[PDB]
Protein backbone atom coordinates (compact mmCIF):
# COMPACT_ATOMS: atom_id res chain seq x y z
CA UNK A 1 0.00 0.00 0.00
CA UNK A 2 1.11 3.81 -0.43
CA UNK A 3 1.14 5.45 2.43
CA UNK A 4 0.44 9.14 3.49
CA UNK A 5 3.33 10.77 5.12
CA UNK A 6 1.91 11.69 8.39
CA UNK A 7 0.51 8.62 8.76
CA UNK A 8 3.78 6.93 8.26
CA UNK A 9 5.28 9.50 10.81
CA UNK A 10 2.57 8.40 13.33
CA UNK A 11 3.32 4.58 13.01
CA UNK A 12 6.94 5.23 13.19
CA UNK A 13 6.70 7.72 16.09
CA UNK A 14 4.80 4.78 17.91
CA UNK A 15 7.43 2.19 16.93
CA UNK A 16 9.85 3.98 18.86
CA UNK A 17 12.29 5.77 15.89
CA UNK A 18 11.81 9.16 16.84
CA UNK A 19 15.37 10.33 17.89
CA UNK A 20 16.29 6.49 17.65
CA UNK A 21 20.39 6.33 17.55
CA UNK A 22 19.91 10.58 17.84
CA UNK A 23 17.88 10.82 14.57
CA UNK A 24 14.70 12.44 14.83
CA UNK A 25 11.60 11.63 13.22
CA UNK A 26 11.78 13.15 9.89
CA UNK A 27 14.86 11.52 9.25
CA UNK A 28 13.16 7.88 8.72
CA UNK A 29 9.83 9.60 6.88
CA UNK A 30 12.17 11.24 4.48
CA UNK A 31 14.20 7.60 3.78
CA UNK A 32 10.99 5.89 3.15
CA UNK A 33 9.79 9.07 0.95
CA UNK A 34 13.12 8.70 -1.14
CA UNK A 35 13.84 4.70 -0.76
CA UNK A 36 10.44 3.63 -1.85
CA UNK A 37 7.84 6.68 -2.12
CA UNK A 38 5.67 5.10 0.16
CA UNK A 39 4.78 2.35 -1.36
CA UNK A 40 5.44 -1.05 0.66
CA UNK A 41 5.59 -3.12 -1.71
CA UNK A 42 8.24 -1.68 -3.53
CA UNK A 43 11.35 -4.12 -3.83
CA UNK A 44 15.10 -3.17 -6.29
CA UNK A 45 17.27 -5.85 -7.28
CA UNK A 46 21.01 -4.94 -7.18
CA UNK A 47 24.11 -6.43 -8.44
CA UNK A 48 25.15 -8.54 -5.76
CA UNK A 49 22.05 -10.55 -6.07
CA UNK A 50 20.26 -8.92 -3.62
CA UNK A 51 17.26 -7.06 -3.44
CA UNK A 52 16.15 -4.00 -1.07
CA UNK A 53 12.39 -4.70 0.44
CA UNK A 54 9.53 -2.53 1.41
CA UNK A 55 9.50 1.06 2.84
CA UNK A 56 12.64 1.20 3.80
CA UNK A 57 14.47 -1.04 1.14
CA UNK A 58 15.98 -3.75 3.57
CA UNK A 59 18.97 -5.29 1.85
CA UNK A 60 18.57 -8.84 1.14
CA UNK A 61 22.48 -9.82 2.11
CA UNK A 62 22.43 -9.01 5.23
CA UNK A 63 18.99 -8.64 6.72
CA UNK A 64 16.24 -10.65 5.79
CA UNK A 65 15.96 -14.20 3.78
CA UNK A 66 15.26 -14.23 0.29
CA UNK A 67 16.78 -17.80 -0.62
CA UNK A 68 18.66 -16.27 -3.39
CA UNK A 69 21.16 -14.08 -1.91
CA UNK A 70 24.49 -15.79 -2.20
CA UNK A 71 26.37 -14.79 0.69
CA UNK A 72 23.29 -14.16 3.18
CA UNK A 73 23.10 -13.22 6.77
CA UNK A 74 19.53 -12.68 7.77
CA UNK A 75 20.36 -10.24 11.45
CA UNK A 76 16.80 -9.61 11.32
CA UNK A 77 15.66 -13.89 11.01
CA UNK A 78 13.22 -13.40 8.79
CA UNK A 79 11.76 -13.94 5.35
CA UNK A 80 12.12 -10.54 3.28
CA UNK A 81 7.95 -11.52 2.57
CA UNK A 82 7.15 -9.92 5.87
CA UNK A 83 8.87 -6.83 4.86
CA UNK A 84 6.41 -6.08 2.43
CA UNK A 85 3.26 -6.01 4.41
CA UNK A 86 1.03 -3.25 5.31
CA UNK A 87 2.25 -3.40 8.68
CA UNK A 88 5.40 -1.87 9.03
CA UNK A 89 6.30 -3.53 12.59
CA UNK A 90 8.81 -5.87 11.28
CA UNK A 91 10.32 -3.10 9.15
CA UNK A 92 11.01 -0.45 11.42
CA UNK A 93 12.33 -3.26 13.97
CA UNK A 94 15.23 -4.66 11.40
CA UNK A 95 16.10 -0.73 10.81
CA UNK A 96 16.34 -0.45 14.30
CA UNK A 97 18.94 -3.35 14.15
CA UNK A 98 20.34 -1.14 10.66
CA UNK A 99 21.08 1.93 12.48
CA UNK A 100 23.05 0.61 15.44
CA UNK A 101 26.24 -0.85 13.86
CA UNK A 102 28.17 2.18 14.13
CA UNK A 103 27.17 4.09 10.84
CA UNK A 104 24.14 5.78 11.66
CA UNK A 105 22.24 5.72 8.56
CA UNK A 106 24.07 5.74 6.00
CA UNK A 107 23.72 2.48 4.06
CA UNK A 108 20.41 4.05 3.40
CA UNK A 109 21.94 6.21 0.44
CA UNK A 110 18.62 7.48 -0.87
CA UNK A 111 18.30 9.37 2.26
CA UNK A 112 21.64 10.05 2.02
CA UNK A 113 21.44 11.43 -0.98
CA UNK A 114 17.97 13.01 -0.24
CA UNK A 115 17.32 13.63 2.91
CA UNK A 116 20.55 14.02 5.29
CA UNK A 117 21.18 17.65 5.99
CA UNK A 118 18.15 18.80 4.77
CA UNK A 119 15.61 20.17 6.47
CA UNK A 120 13.71 16.71 7.28
CA UNK A 121 11.18 18.20 10.42
CA UNK A 122 9.23 19.55 7.05
CA UNK A 123 8.69 16.19 6.59
CA UNK A 124 6.03 16.04 9.68
CA UNK A 125 4.79 20.12 10.41
CA UNK A 126 0.99 18.73 9.65
CA UNK A 127 1.02 15.95 11.26
CA UNK A 128 -1.03 14.98 14.74
CA UNK A 129 1.72 12.91 16.25
CA UNK B 1 41.71 -1.56 -2.23
CA UNK B 2 38.95 0.01 0.93
CA UNK B 3 42.03 1.59 3.36
CA UNK B 4 42.17 4.25 5.97
CA UNK B 5 46.55 5.44 5.54
CA UNK B 6 47.09 6.83 9.37
CA UNK B 7 49.49 9.88 9.07
CA UNK B 8 52.69 9.84 11.49
CA UNK B 9 54.89 7.91 14.52
CA UNK B 10 55.40 10.68 17.21
CA UNK B 11 57.72 11.08 19.95
CA UNK B 12 56.93 14.19 22.12
CA UNK B 13 57.96 15.66 25.85
CA UNK B 14 55.24 15.46 28.34
CA UNK B 15 53.18 18.49 28.40
CA UNK B 16 53.40 18.70 24.34
CA UNK B 17 50.14 18.34 21.58
CA UNK B 18 50.00 15.99 18.87
CA UNK B 19 47.54 16.01 16.07
CA UNK B 20 47.39 12.96 14.08
CA UNK B 21 45.69 11.99 10.69
CA UNK B 22 43.80 9.26 9.30
CA UNK B 23 42.82 9.45 4.91
CA UNK B 24 40.87 7.10 3.11
CA UNK B 25 40.15 5.65 0.34
CA UNK B 26 37.79 3.51 -1.40
CA UNK B 27 34.77 5.63 0.20
CA UNK B 28 33.80 9.49 1.24
CA UNK B 29 34.57 9.81 4.82
CA UNK B 30 31.31 12.24 4.61
CA UNK B 31 29.30 9.16 3.86
CA UNK B 32 30.56 7.52 7.32
CA UNK B 33 31.09 7.97 11.35
CA UNK B 34 35.16 8.05 11.80
CA UNK B 35 35.85 6.68 14.76
CA UNK B 36 39.09 6.61 17.42
CA UNK B 37 40.46 4.13 19.79
CA UNK B 38 43.05 3.99 22.00
CA UNK B 39 45.41 0.74 23.09
CA UNK B 40 48.71 1.45 25.43
CA UNK B 41 51.01 -0.89 25.67
CA UNK B 42 50.25 -4.52 26.97
CA UNK B 43 46.84 -3.34 27.80
CA UNK B 44 43.16 -2.45 25.71
CA UNK B 45 41.01 -0.88 23.78
CA UNK B 46 39.58 2.27 24.37
CA UNK B 47 36.82 4.30 22.32
CA UNK B 48 37.34 7.83 22.34
CA UNK B 49 35.24 9.30 20.46
CA UNK B 50 33.39 9.52 16.62
CA UNK B 51 32.91 12.27 14.74
CA UNK B 52 30.85 12.69 11.53
CA UNK B 53 32.32 14.53 8.82
CA UNK B 54 29.38 15.96 6.76
CA UNK B 55 28.35 18.04 9.48
CA UNK B 56 30.80 17.82 12.12
CA UNK B 57 28.56 16.46 15.16
CA UNK B 58 31.18 14.68 17.38
CA UNK B 59 30.65 12.25 20.36
CA UNK B 60 33.14 11.17 23.05
CA UNK B 61 33.82 9.01 26.30
CA UNK B 62 33.52 11.72 28.77
CA UNK B 63 36.76 10.87 30.10
CA UNK B 64 38.88 12.04 26.75
CA UNK B 65 36.83 15.36 26.16
CA UNK B 66 38.87 18.14 26.80
CA UNK B 67 42.08 15.80 25.94
CA UNK B 68 41.31 14.73 22.34
CA UNK B 69 39.56 16.30 20.16
CA UNK B 70 38.48 14.33 16.56
CA UNK B 71 38.19 16.84 13.46
CA UNK B 72 37.79 16.00 10.00
CA UNK B 73 37.87 17.91 6.17
CA UNK B 74 35.77 16.39 3.79
CA UNK B 75 37.68 17.11 1.13
CA UNK B 76 41.22 15.35 1.64
CA UNK B 77 39.16 12.80 3.04
CA UNK B 78 40.75 12.65 5.93
CA UNK B 79 39.58 12.57 9.80
CA UNK B 80 42.32 13.64 12.60
CA UNK B 81 42.83 13.59 16.33
CA UNK B 82 43.85 16.47 18.46
CA UNK B 83 45.52 15.41 21.86
CA UNK B 84 46.83 17.91 24.67
CA UNK B 85 49.28 18.14 27.34
CA UNK B 86 50.63 14.54 26.60
CA UNK B 87 51.43 12.43 29.61
CA UNK B 88 52.91 9.18 30.17
CA UNK B 89 49.69 7.87 30.01
CA UNK B 90 48.91 8.87 26.49
CA UNK B 91 51.72 6.76 25.68
CA UNK B 92 49.81 4.33 23.34
CA UNK B 93 48.89 3.23 19.57
CA UNK B 94 46.05 5.34 18.20
CA UNK B 95 43.76 3.97 15.43
CA UNK B 96 41.13 5.25 13.20
CA UNK B 97 37.96 3.11 12.21
CA UNK B 98 35.08 2.68 10.24
CA UNK B 99 32.27 0.49 12.03
CA UNK B 100 29.55 -0.86 9.84
CA UNK B 101 27.90 -3.97 9.58
CA UNK B 102 30.47 -5.92 7.50
CA UNK B 103 32.14 -3.47 6.67
CA UNK B 104 34.36 -2.74 9.44
CA UNK B 105 37.78 -1.21 8.25
CA UNK B 106 40.93 -0.01 10.72
CA UNK B 107 43.62 1.94 10.24
CA UNK B 108 47.37 0.43 10.84
CA UNK B 109 47.69 2.41 13.71
CA UNK B 110 49.29 5.50 15.15
CA UNK B 111 52.38 5.33 18.30
CA UNK B 112 52.74 8.36 20.14
CA UNK B 113 55.61 8.16 22.49
CA UNK B 114 55.54 10.49 25.47
CA UNK B 115 59.12 10.95 26.71
CA UNK B 116 60.96 12.60 29.58
CA UNK B 117 28.75 3.85 31.14
CA UNK B 118 28.25 0.50 30.49
CA UNK B 119 31.05 -2.47 31.76
CA UNK B 120 32.27 -5.14 29.51
CA UNK B 121 34.03 -7.95 31.88
CA UNK B 122 36.05 -10.48 29.68
CA UNK B 123 37.33 -13.91 31.37
CA UNK B 124 39.93 -15.27 31.39
CA UNK B 125 42.17 -12.40 31.23
CA UNK B 126 44.77 -14.71 29.49
CA UNK B 127 45.20 -18.22 28.90
CA UNK B 128 46.90 -21.65 27.38
CA UNK B 129 45.07 -23.83 25.19
CA UNK B 130 45.67 -27.03 23.23
CA UNK B 131 46.76 -27.39 19.24
CA UNK B 132 42.88 -28.82 18.90
CA UNK B 133 40.85 -27.92 22.01
CA UNK B 134 37.54 -26.42 22.52
CA UNK B 135 38.04 -22.68 23.63
CA UNK B 136 35.13 -20.53 25.02
CA UNK B 137 35.47 -17.21 25.97
CA UNK B 138 32.79 -15.02 27.82
CA UNK B 139 31.63 -11.66 27.84
CA UNK B 140 29.26 -9.80 30.57
CA UNK B 141 27.94 -6.32 30.54
CA UNK B 142 25.01 -3.96 32.54
CA UNK B 143 22.18 -5.46 29.41
CA UNK B 144 23.77 -4.85 26.01
CA UNK B 145 20.48 -4.30 24.67
CA UNK B 146 19.76 -6.81 22.33
CA UNK B 147 22.89 -8.05 20.92
CA UNK B 148 24.78 -5.09 19.59
CA UNK B 149 28.15 -6.62 20.46
CA UNK B 150 31.38 -6.91 17.92
CA UNK B 151 33.99 -9.94 18.39
CA UNK B 152 37.56 -8.12 17.37
CA UNK B 153 40.56 -10.78 17.39
CA UNK B 154 44.12 -8.91 17.43
CA UNK B 155 47.47 -10.30 16.82
CA UNK B 156 50.85 -9.07 18.09
CA UNK B 157 51.45 -5.83 16.04
CA UNK B 158 48.03 -6.01 13.70
CA UNK B 159 44.92 -4.21 13.99
CA UNK B 160 42.20 -6.00 15.20
CA UNK B 161 39.90 -7.65 12.45
CA UNK B 162 36.44 -8.31 13.03
CA UNK B 163 35.18 -11.86 13.38
CA UNK B 164 31.75 -11.35 14.85
CA UNK B 165 28.84 -9.06 14.49
CA UNK B 166 25.35 -8.80 16.18
CA UNK B 167 26.83 -11.15 18.45
CA UNK B 168 26.00 -14.43 16.78
CA UNK B 169 26.92 -14.02 12.96
CA UNK B 170 29.94 -14.64 11.25
CA UNK B 171 32.40 -11.86 9.42
CA UNK B 172 32.76 -12.61 5.78
CA UNK B 173 35.59 -14.96 5.00
CA UNK B 174 35.85 -16.11 8.96
CA UNK B 175 36.67 -19.45 9.59
CA UNK B 176 33.65 -22.15 10.53
CA UNK B 177 35.43 -22.72 13.95
CA UNK B 178 34.38 -19.57 15.33
CA UNK B 179 31.08 -19.18 16.83
CA UNK B 180 29.65 -16.69 18.82
CA UNK B 181 26.44 -16.96 21.19
CA UNK B 182 24.11 -15.47 23.71
CA UNK B 183 21.75 -11.90 23.66
CA UNK B 184 20.72 -9.78 26.67
CA UNK B 185 23.86 -9.05 29.25
CA UNK B 186 26.04 -13.06 28.57
CA UNK B 187 27.98 -13.71 25.57
CA UNK B 188 30.18 -16.02 24.40
CA UNK B 189 32.88 -16.98 21.64
CA UNK B 190 33.73 -20.47 20.88
CA UNK B 191 36.46 -21.78 18.84
CA UNK B 192 35.79 -25.46 18.38
CA UNK B 193 39.03 -26.80 17.49
CA UNK B 194 41.48 -24.29 18.00
CA UNK B 195 44.03 -23.54 15.16
CA UNK B 196 46.99 -22.41 15.58
CA UNK B 197 46.12 -19.18 13.83
CA UNK B 198 43.32 -18.43 16.45
CA UNK B 199 47.01 -17.70 19.06
CA UNK B 200 46.18 -13.70 19.56
CA UNK B 201 43.98 -11.32 22.12
CA UNK B 202 40.41 -11.66 21.74
CA UNK B 203 38.12 -8.25 23.04
CA UNK B 204 34.16 -7.67 22.66
CA UNK B 205 33.20 -4.33 22.52
CA UNK B 206 29.08 -2.85 23.28
CA UNK B 207 28.03 -0.54 20.57
CA UNK B 208 24.38 -0.73 22.32
CA UNK B 209 24.86 2.60 24.14
CA UNK B 210 27.12 5.70 23.69
CA UNK B 211 30.10 5.80 24.60
CA UNK B 212 31.00 2.45 23.14
CA UNK B 213 32.99 0.24 25.37
CA UNK B 214 35.58 -2.61 25.68
CA UNK B 215 36.11 -5.98 27.53
CA UNK B 216 39.37 -6.28 29.15
CA UNK B 217 40.25 -8.67 26.50
CA UNK B 218 41.06 -12.17 26.45
CA UNK B 219 44.91 -13.44 25.41
CA UNK B 220 44.81 -17.39 23.67
CA UNK B 221 48.25 -18.78 23.93
CA UNK B 222 49.32 -22.25 22.27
Amino acid sequence: KVYGRCELAAAMKRLGLDNYRGYSLGNWVCAAKFESNFNTHATNRNTDGSTDYGILQINSRWWCNDGRTPGSKNLCNIPCSALLSSDITASVNCAKKIASGGNGMNAWVAWRNRCKGTDVHAWIRGCRL
Amino acid sequence: QVKLQQSGAELVKPGASVKLSCTASGFNIKDTYMHWVKQRPEQGLEWIGRIDPANGNTKYDPKFQGKATITADTSSNTAYLQLSSLTSEDTAVYYCARWDWYFDVWGQGTTVTVSSDIELTQSPSSMYTSLGERVTITCKASQDINSYLRWFQQKPGKSPKTLIYYATSLADGVPSRFSGSGSGQDYSLTISSLESDDTTTYYCLQHGESPYTFGGGTKLEI
